[PDB]
C-alpha cells in the first residue's frame, strides 16, 4: 500500500453528495474507484464538444469563483480566449487563510475530480500546459496529486492526443514554501516563475498577461471541481441546485467551539445559525455564541447569525469560513492572533501595508499585555484605519477589517483593556 | 568548494528537468536541500544558483521570502506548531507546555542532540482538528501529553 504522510482525518459531511461524494470519506480514492463511479466520462463528453460550447455551459451554470471574490468562471475563460495564445491554466491550491481547510480534502481524497476539471478547463481555454500550485505545508496532497496525475497519464487522460481528440496537456505540480500571499493569483504566478511572491499591479488581469506574459486563467481548487459536474448534468440541472441566484454546492469549513468541526457541503440558502446548530451540532458545552470569525476577513456578532451564507448584499459572503467563539473567549486576544497573521504575511511592497500590519500587531500586543501608553492606543486606532492606502493587492485592503469590526461590535471588551 | 553529494544532485536535476523552465524548480530544489541536510546550508545556494542558471542574489532573496526554509539551525525533525487563531482557541499553549515537559524546549529552540526544533507556524489548514502540529511531513491533532509522547517516540 502506497504510504503518504500522516494527515488528520477532518470530518466531512454533505447533503448534496457532489464535491464531497467521495471526499466525505477520509482516504485516497484512486483511479479505479473513481472510474467505477463514472469518473472521467465528463472529460470524454467535453472532448466531443467545442472549447466554445464548454465555455458557454460553464457560463450558463452561473458558476462563480470559490477562492472568495466570486468572479464568473465562464466570463473569465471568455476573456482569456479573446486574447492570442499560447495560454496557461493554473489551479490555485494555496489555501492558507486561517479557518480554511476545505480545498485540501478534495486534493487528498478525490484528486481525480480536481484533475478531471483541470483537463476540461484546459481544453476549454486552449491551454496545453496546466499547473497546480499547492502550499508547502500540504506535503501529502503534493504526493497524492503526483501519483494521481501518473495514474491519469497511464489510463491516457493526460499526454499528447488525449483520447484521439488532438488535445495535448501536461499538468505540473508546484509547491509553496510558507507565504499566504502566494495564494493571491499574481503572487502565485510570480512564484511559478521561480521568484518571490510579490503581487503585480492589476490590471492587467492574468487572462491578458499572466505566466510568461501570456493569457492565464487562475481558478481555485473547488471552482475547477464543479466543472466535471456541469458537463455531466448539463448547465440546467446545476442551476437547480440550491437558490436560483446562488447556484451550486458550497463547502463550509466550521471550526472553533463547535461539537462537530469539519467541512459541510450545503446549498447557499443555508443560514449561519443552521451551519453551527443544525449541521455542526451546536457549541462546546452549549455556551452562547459570542462571535464568528469569517476566516481573517470579518467578525459577526451573535445578533447576525440569521443571515444567509451567500454573496447576498446582506449575506455572510467571504468563503463561508466559520470560526466560532463562545462567551468566555477573549475577543481582544483573538484579534491579536488576527493581527499577528497579517504581520507575518505582508510582502512589504506597499508601505502602509508593510508598516501597518507590523504596527497593528506590535501595538495590539502592548495593549493586550497592559503595557500600552495613551498614544500607543490612539496610534493603534490610526494604523488599523490606514493599512489600505496605495495597496496593490487585497491583503492590505482587509488587514484591519476584522479588527475594526471587533472594536465596533465588542466596544465594552476593548474598554476593559483601556 | 561546496559540491552536492551525487545522490542529491540527481534529485535536484529531476526537479530542474521537470518543469518547462529550470528556474521554476527553485522551491522544490530548496525543499529537497532542507530535507537532506536538516536545514538550508548557506554554502548550498551558490551551486544551486548555477544549476538553475540564476544569480546567487536571486536565490538568497527567495530563501529569505519563504518561511519554511531555515538557514540557521539544523534539525532532524521540525515540529511545526500552529500559533494562529483556531489552534490558540483550542489549546496551542497546552501543546507547547507538553512539548516543554517532554523535549525541554520552547518555540525557536533545538534540542542539544540536534534532533527536534520547534517552529511556530501560521494556520496549517487543519483548523477543525486543532490544535495542530506537524513532525516534518506528518500532521496530527494534539490531544494530551501522553498522546503527544507516544507520537514523538516514533521519531528516532
Ligand atoms: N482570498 C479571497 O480573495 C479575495 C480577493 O481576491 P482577488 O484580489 O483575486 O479579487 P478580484 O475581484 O480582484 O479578482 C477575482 C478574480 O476575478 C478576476 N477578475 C476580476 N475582474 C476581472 C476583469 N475585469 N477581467 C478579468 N478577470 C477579472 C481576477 O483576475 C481574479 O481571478 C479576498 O478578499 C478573499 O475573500
Ligand atoms: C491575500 C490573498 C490570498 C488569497 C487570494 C487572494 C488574496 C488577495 N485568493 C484569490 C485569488 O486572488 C484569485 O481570486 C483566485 O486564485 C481565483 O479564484 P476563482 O477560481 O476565480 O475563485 C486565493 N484563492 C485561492 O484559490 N486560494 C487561496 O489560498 C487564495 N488566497
Ligand atoms: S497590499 Fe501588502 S501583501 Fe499586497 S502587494 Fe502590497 S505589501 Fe504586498
Ligand atoms: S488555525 Fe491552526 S490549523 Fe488553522
Ligand atoms: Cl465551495
Ligand atoms: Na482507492
Ligand atoms: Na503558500
Ligand atoms: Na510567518
Ligand atoms: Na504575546
Ligand atoms: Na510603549
Ligand atoms: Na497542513
Amino acid at each position: 500500500m502506497r504510504s503518504y504522510p500522516a494527515i488528520p482525518r477532518i470530518y466531512a459531511e454533505t447533503t448534496l453528495n457532489m464535491l464531497l461524494k467521495r471526499a466525505k470519506k477520509p482516504r485516497v480514492h484512486s483511479i479505479d474507484e473513481y472510474l467505477k463511479d463514472g469518473g472521467y466520462q465528463a472529460l470524454e463528453k467535453a472532448l466531443n464538444m467545442s472549447p466554445e460550447e464548454i465555455i458557454d455551459w460553464v457560463d450558463k451554470s452561473t458558476l462563480r469563483g470559490r477562492g472568495g471574490a466570486g468572479f464568473p468562471t465562464g466570463k473569465k475563460w471568455k476573456f482569456a480566449v479573446q486574447n492570442p495564445g499560447p495560454r496557461y491554466f493554473i489551479c490555485n491550491a494555496d489555501e492558507s487563510e486561517p479557518g480554511t481547510f476545505k480545498d485540501r480534502i478534495i486534493i487528498e481524497r478525490d484528486p481525480h475530480l480536481l484533475i478531471e476539471g483541470i483537463i476540461i478547463s484546459s481544453y476549454a481555454i486552449g491551454a496545453n500546459e496546466a499547473y497546480i500550485y499547492i502550499r508547502g505545508e500540504y506535503p501529502a496532497g503534493y504526493y497524492i496529486l503526483r501519483d494521481a496525475i501518473e495514474e491519469a497519464k497511464k489510463k491516457g487522460f493526460l499526454g499528447k492526443n488525449i483520447l484521439g481528440s488532438g488535445f495535448d496537456l501536461e499538468i505540473y505540480v508546484a509547491r509553496g514554501a510558507g507565504a499566504y500571499i502566494c495564494g493571491e493569483e499574481t503572487a502565485l504566478i510570480e512564484s511559478l516563475e521561480g521568484k518571490r511572491g510579490h503581487p503585480r499591479l492589476k490590471p492587467p488581469y492574468p487572462v491578458q498577461k499572466g505566466l510568461w506574459g501570456k493569457p492565464t486563467v487562475v481558478n481555485n481548487v473547488k471552482t475547477i471541481a464543479n466543472v466535471p459536474f456541469i458537463i455531466s448534468m448539463g448547465w440546467e440541472e446545476y442551476r437547480y441546485i440550491g437558490p436560483s441566484d446562488y447556484a451550486g454546492p458550497k463547502l463550509f469549513p466550521v471550526s472553533g467551539k463547535v461539537k462537530k468541526p469539519g467541512v459541510y457541503e450545503l446549498p447557499m440558502n443555508t443560514t449561519l445559525r443552521e451551519v453551527i446548530f443544525k449541521y455542526a451540532g451546536g457549541t462546546l458545552g452549549n455556551k452562547k455564541v459570542k462571535a464568528v470569525f469569517s476566516g481573517a476577513l470579518d467578525c459577526f456578532s451573535s445578533e447576525e447569525l440569521d443571515i444567509p451564507m451567500d454573496y447576498s448584499p446582506l449575506g455572510f459572503g467571504g468563503t463561508g469560513t466559520v470560526i466560532v467563539l463562545t462567551e468566555e473567549d477573549d475577543i481582544v486576544e483573538a484579534a491579536l492572533k488576527i493581527a499577528e497573521f497579517y504581520e507575518h504575511e505582508t510582502c512589504g511592497q506597499c508601505t502602509p501595508c508593510r508598516v501597518g500590519c507590523y504596527e497593528q500587531a506590535n501595538l495590539l500586543e502592548k495593549i493586550y499585555k497592559g503595557e500600552a501608553t495613551e498614544q500607543d492606543w490612539e496610534g493603534f486606532d490610526f494604523v488599523n484605519r490606514n493599512i489600505q492606502p496605495t495597496s496593490i493587492c487585497g491583503l492590505g485592503a482587509v488587514a484591519g477589517r476584522l479588527i475594526r469590526q471587533t472594536l465596533e461590535k465588542f466596544p465594552e471588551e476593548w474598554e476593559k483593556y483601556r | 568548494e561546496f559540491e552536492f553529494p551525487e545522490e542529491l544532485k540527481t534529485k535536484l536535476q529531476e526537479h530542474i528537468n521537470y518543469f518547462p523552465k529550470k528556474r521554476q524548480a527553485i522551491l522544490l530544489c530548496l525543499h529537497e536541500i532542507q530535507n537532506y541536510y536538516g536545514y538550508i546550508p548557506p554554502e548550498s545556494l551558490k551551486p544551486l544558483a548555477d544549476m538553475l542558471e540564476l544569480p546567487l542574489n536571486h536565490v538568497e532573496g527567495v530563501v529569505a521570502f519563504y518561511d519554511m526554509f531555515d538557514r540557521e539551525d539544523k534539525a532532524k525533525y521540525r515540529i511545526r506548531v500552529c500559533v494562529s487563531i483556531v489552534c490558540h482557541l483550542m489549546g496551542t499553549n497546552k501543546l507547547l507546555k507538553a512539548l516543554e515537559n517532554i523535549l525541554g524546549i520552547k518555540p525557536g529552540e533545538v534540542t542539544p542532540d540536534g534532533k527536534f526544533k520547534i517552529v511556530p507556524v501560521q494556520c496549517l489548514g487543519a483548523c477543525s482538528e486543532a490544535p495542530v502540529f506537524m513532525v516534518n511531513d506528518d500532521e496530527y491533532k494534539f490531544e494530551s501529553e501522553v498522546q503527544l509522547n507516544e507520537i514523538l517516540s516514533r521519531y528516532t
